[PDB]
């Protein structure tokens, strides 16, 4: 197959390469360091006042529970960044997937250090986003419960609604019914709300003289028919292991508690149901590092996508479909760490033939049960008068139908720009790809900065035009200023990962290995057959 | 079994090879399944009662065949 | 298992032996030589006029596309032998089963040299019998298209009816729906009819400045409202790869085109669905060429079929069911190249007992999902007055329901004579055996030559006797003359295989080799449970 | 719904109108009187020699068997018309659908008068096509057995191949297994072949001193090991009813036999499986006979098909889809005698737009499980240099994948011309429409008369031109003249219907009543959900 090879056209030594690769690497270091700040949790401050109580820290608990040197894919680490008034580190909940007794598991634990471990609106959002990845990929769950309650001041966005707290219990009882084990490890307070996480769980573990599961803690209980009782007596470790039966395992401390936990995942009789014709893994043909310089620094500067392709696929072998047709979208088959995959990567605009090309590809992929890989870098659909009269509307629709209905495993990664209709036609957040990721250089928004200020301000002088007046360059310019800056702000990865519009910002030169981890993980769940809606011909 | 088996005619195997710097599309049509067998790194030839064994072994997309002192390499055309 | 052994009774050195063997090996050489003639195509003549155009010949495209040294089972090569006036070798279409990137595949391509590759009646029937085998056994399909049109002169037997052209597209889109990939490589003209073969196929490949897909070629298009255009501008390779979208891969030539196709079969993520308890493959206990002398030369001469069985099963191991009952039908289990098979071979007549024995066996075979092997050498059912008043009718019916309803893979080989009711009770052409073959010695007819000339002339003298007279040896002999010879001609393998009444004539001593290939190839598709109709007890 | 109304634009009194209606009704009376000829059977001659035996005639046994006054839809009456040397009325077997004990049943009985009832090649194709209609539409079966054997002179096209005789038994045992009762009433000779028809059927009835089921009648049995016995002693009515068990009911004679038969269908515990939301049946808005004048007399004369639609649907209400797009194909919803139907009638040529229009429509009905009705009047697809480079190829193809895959009841009526790719894209014979009918004014061929003479003679002067010659007005006029007429003749309804390329030629004026009957009949069998192949976008 020395024909399906992608021979590069990039010189790793060029000056222009070193230029891109430069500001790229900076971007990455930018992320690097932030992610470190977030590792601190509630700051050395109470974080140390934690270990004080003889409690192991969050991320420490995770590394102890994991398998010796197992990898760990973390989710939305930039969670709640510069979102709430105060600093709410990774939204006060660290979640990720990792090997635990030879099983790819979904793990979630609260950072008791971050504002008392309570649930801010996004803590809930992150928690629930985890149970999704969990139900969607059949990964058993391990809840390392150590939370206050729900953040009392912002309850309006934390208690009522459908996808608000309590939907945690919903997904939970449903996961235990669809046979995805629900394991609970209580290592702190667990008053009211989170009191159900361990109550509603196949198996539950408590740390003595530290764990506490009660509906109303002593503050609330005293505020009841008086009564003043201590934590340990109301709902301590010994009360629910020897008396009520809300817990199942009596652990002597944080380290014991996790060890007990491992054991549960051990008697799972678990077996993966995914199924692909995976082939032996063979590395790419170009250092995945070289990606740093393939991606231009000048945001709207044309580059060839196949370059990024050649540095992620196995042996940089890639067989291209409708090779020379609506080339704006590149489509092909290849393998990634064994797992075969079908790719759809943007390469520009997106005329009508590009979506018919892509919709036709998704049919072949969905017909062979091969995973889908979307690489977004779309600026939008070519507009025009003949273009619109040509059905760039209905054909675009053709694409989205195919994407929205495709039931094989979908994976998306933003390496350019998610803008307008494009985001949807390329499996954007709303199409439930098993995982959605974002590169440091990529920006997302309904449409360009000035693009929106363009129209938004245009109409203002169209309504003010047939109103016997006109828009003076003084008011129009004050109409666009606020927009031109807003857009630039909410188009940035941090802003995005901060609100969970993606499961995290990643290292461009690490992509290949993230995809392998994911793909494999999603094979814990059967590749279901696909049923398409009506295609608007 | 890549023996080139066929319905009623003889075993057919068309090979698009290349040794030195001259490609040849070899047509292998043997009705008498003999001629050259090969075990380990050695090609055994039953050249009319007089069996002889010349070394040959492959590595990657290349096969080395010691033919008359020389050690020529043959590989597949693309 | 040193007892389920078949110890031969044949003396390989015997004079009588080499006797039969003589004329047997002679018939085989008769076939060997015609087949060779058929590989000529439209004859050296235009065959060279073909390579003239820089186009690889059909049988060559085939060998270049196959796995290095892979086997190839051809389909009805004697197709249309001496059928139409002219000589249309292998019906202007070659097709068979062979490995392509490790998948047992169905390949069909037209011989541009044979009367312009146009579709003669039997061409269409051949092309469809290929897609039966492909749907029946779930084998991906590669059509190497290079045909003229449909043979205009005989359109009434090529265009309309269900079984005609156009059922080619029907079968295509149905297969595509059933998930049996559909690939097309156009390497020549492809006007009107064949124009849909590429258009209706998951993936399509074209040779530039050679291929051409247009509904109406220049002849017919000038015949429209004038207009005079070249073939390549009308529907060239460049037109349908850069502009229209009726093609997907842009090939530089026949060799490229074929290697391009391989790659498509490569990412098929294909897996076999069949599944038996196959075991270590062990060879016969007697050389399979010994057969040539096992089969007597005097057509009406009895021999023991268990002799042809000992030269096909593994280790000539055969456990016989209802050993000594209705002996006219031998029944037993064995293995063939690993794969376990249930055999049913004729040993003479076929009294009621042989049918009951045969029905009860199929039942066992069907309940254990063991494939079926039928060895046809039946002359008919035993007649008479007490034989009929004994239910030979109903009983023979019991064997027919069982065969018709049996849903595990069935395989028939004609090793003697297929005559009358026998042909049906023994899985004939009409009971959909996956594959059905014929030896050079076997003859198929509704009844023997004179046997039918018997009745036919008989009533002629009974309608003429209750009419006041009779048939004199003068007119009665002139009524049996024609029949006697017509039957001898319509019963010969070449006459049969020409009309596809079978998937070809084979070398008696290769029988085993074909069967294993066949079996394996039908495991590409699942062995379904079986449901019987009502059994008239 | 006073808007879904189709107001006519034709004048019933116009002269141009009575013009067409004239030549139309002339054709229908031509068919009418031909049909009467065929109801004669083997001519007054033998026919009477039949009733002499005390045997009820075929078409009589039928009317006796049906429910008082029930309708009867005959199948291919013009069967084998001017096909065999001699005359073989309705191909020696009458078949059709009629109510028996309140169940829509498929009935087939042979005409012992026609060449001794023996099976000529087409007699087999008929019997078989009948069991297809029976399988596909889940109608129990009544076989009124009274045949000789198989037309011995023409055995080569009656015994061997897949869909030859013997495929009868196949279909039977299968239908018997899918729970579709198989009944048999033997009212005459039944030697050899047809010996299974009663042997292999759930319930069986014989007429005493008249029915005879034996594998070898006495002609055959004397030519066996001597012995001479009578017909009734060998396998009479009393042999198989008291001794063997090949039959189940002892009938006194024809009238009795059919009454016994009625009773079986009586205890079938039968229930219909289809299910549509049909409404109260309301008649058209314009006399159905007005069609005669709707159809222009000049075959190549453009007219509006809605006018024929208006005369078939209920209340002449028709809701049109993509009203004004690719108007060449009209599509819409309506009802017909209650039952809801989706229509597709040709109106001219057929460029890309029309196909997409039609594929998108099929999607909609396939999704709501509404039956499909195709009205063929297609001359072909629009040819051209641009029309080709635009995908008129791949677009016509989306249409057929759609048609071929549709699993709701498909219905076809030829009211114009079936030519070329047109026939396929409009559910032609090859797409399994449950039933396919022809008007007497409609003509079918792979292409027009001279259109084929155009190209077949064209290449003759291009082969002979790049050959240093040219074809003079005298050799090219002699290559075209025979083709010019060959097509005219092999295009006529009788030509068609005689070969079963349709289930009959009908009365333009009764179309609606036939379709009503068919639909209902097709509802004895469930409406399947549909799975589409890949659509080449
Ligand atoms: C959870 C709890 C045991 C904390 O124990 P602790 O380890 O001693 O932690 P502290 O009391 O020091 O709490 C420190 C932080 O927790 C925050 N906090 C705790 N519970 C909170 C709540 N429900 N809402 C908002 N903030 C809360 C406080 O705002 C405080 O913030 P600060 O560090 O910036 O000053 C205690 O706050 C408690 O009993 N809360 C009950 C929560 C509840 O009843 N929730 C019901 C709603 S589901
Ligand atoms: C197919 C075609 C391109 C041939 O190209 P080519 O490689 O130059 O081959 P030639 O033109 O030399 O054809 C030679 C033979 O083809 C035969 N032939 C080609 N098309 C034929 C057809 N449709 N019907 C009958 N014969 C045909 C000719 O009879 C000729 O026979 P001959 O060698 O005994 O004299 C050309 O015949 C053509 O354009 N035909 C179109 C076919 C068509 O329109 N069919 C539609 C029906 S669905
Ligand atoms: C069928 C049979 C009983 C006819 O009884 P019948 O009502 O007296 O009718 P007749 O014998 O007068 O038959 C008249 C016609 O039947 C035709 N016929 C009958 N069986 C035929 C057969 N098997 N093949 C060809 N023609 C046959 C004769 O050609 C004759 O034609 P004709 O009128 O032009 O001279 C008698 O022909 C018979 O016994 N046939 C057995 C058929 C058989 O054994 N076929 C086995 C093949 S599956």
């Amino acid at each position: 197959s020395h024909m399906a090879i992608l021979h590069t056209q990039i010189n790793p030594r060029s000056a222009e390469f070193a230029a891109n690769a430069a500001t790229m690497l900076e971007q990455v270091n930018a992320l690097r360091t932030l992610l470190g700040r977030i590792h601190e949790g509630g700051g050395s401050a109470a974080q140390a006042r934690h270990s004080a109580r003889g409690k192991l820290l969050v991320r420490e608990r995770i590394n102890r529970l994991l398998d010796p040197g197992s990898p760990f894919l973390e989710l939305s680490a930039l969670a709640a960044h510069e979102v709430y008034g105060e600093e709410v580190a990774a939204a006060g909940i660290v979640a990720g997937i990792g090997r635990v007794e030879g099983v790819e598991c979904m793990i979630v634990g609260n950072d008791a250090t971050v504002k008392g471990g309570t649930y801010y609106p996004l803590t809930v959002k992150k928690h629930l986003r985890a149970q999704a990845i969990a139900l969607e990929n059949r990964l058993p769950c391990i809840y390392l419960v150590d939370s206050g309650g729900a953040n009392l001041p912002r309850q309006d966005e934390v208690f009522p609604d459908r996808e608000h707290f309590g939907r945690i219990f919903f997904n939970q009882a449903n996961m235990s019914a669809r046979g995805i084990p629900q394991i609970a490890v209580v290592m702190g307070s667990c008053t009211a709300g989170g009191a159900y996480v361990p109550a509603m769980s196949d198996e539950t573990v408590m740390v003595r003289e530290q764990a506490t599961i009660f509906l109303a803690g002593p503050p609330l209980v005293k505020a009841a028919t008086g009564e003043v009782v201590s934590a340990e007596e109301l709902g301590g470790a010994d009360v629910h292991c020897k008396v009520s039966g809300v817990a199942d395992h009596y652990a002597e401390d944080d380290d014991h508690a996790l060890a007990i936990a491992r054991r549960c995942v051990a008697n799972l009789n678990w077996r993966k149901q995914g199924q692909l014709q995976c082939r032996a893994p063979r590395a790419p043909l170009y250092p995945a590092e070289e990606l740093y310089g393939v991606i231009p620094a000048d945001s709207k500067q044309p580059y060839d996508v196949r370059e990024v392709i050649a540095r992620l696929v196995d042996g940089s072998e890639f067989d291209e479909f409708k090779a020379l047709f609506g080339t704006t979208l590149v489509c092909g088959f290849a393998h990634l760490h064994g797992y075969p995959i079908a790719i759809l990567a943007n390469n520009g605009i997106l005329f009508a033939e590009a979506a018919q090309k892509g919709a036709h590809f998704i049919e072949l992929a969905c017909q062979r049960g091969i995973p889908l890989l979307f690489l977004q870098n779309i600026t939008g659909f070519m507009v025009g008068q003949k273009y619109e009269a040509g059905g760039i509307a209905k054909h675009g629709a053709k694409l989205v139908t195919a994407v929205a209905c495709a039931r094989v495993p979908k994976f998306t990664v933003l390496i350019g720009g998610s803008f307008g209709a494009g985001n949807y036609g390329m499996c954007g957040r709303a199409y439930d790809p098993r995982f959605l990721w974002m590169w440091p250089n990529a920006r997302i928004g309904v449409m360009g900065g000035e693009q929106a200020a363009g129209v938004l301000a245009q109409v203002k002088r169209e309504q003010a035009e047939r109103a016997g007046q006109q828009l003076g360059v003084e008011e129009e310019a004050k109409i666009k200023a606020p927009i031109l800056e807003q857009y630039e702000h909410q188009g940035h990865p941090y802003y995005s990962s901060a609100r969970l519009w993606d499961d995290g910002v990643i290292d461009p030169a690490q992509t290949r290995e993230v995809l392998a981890l994911a793909l494999s993980a999603a094979l814990n769940a059967p590749i279901e057959p696909t049923a398409f809606g009506v295609f608007r011909m | 079994r890549n023996d080139g088996w066929r319905s009623a005619l003889a075993r057919e195997s068309d090979l698009m090879l290349r040794c030195r710097d001259e490609r040849r599309c070899v047509r292998l049509r043997h009705a008498s399944p003999s001629q050259y067998r090969l075990d380990g790194d050695d090609l055994v030839s039953r050249v009319d009662g007089v069996t002889r064994r010349s070394a040959a072994l492959r590595r990657g997309r290349q096969l080395f065949l010691e033919w008359e002192g020389e050690l020529l390499a043959i590989e597949a055309v693309d």
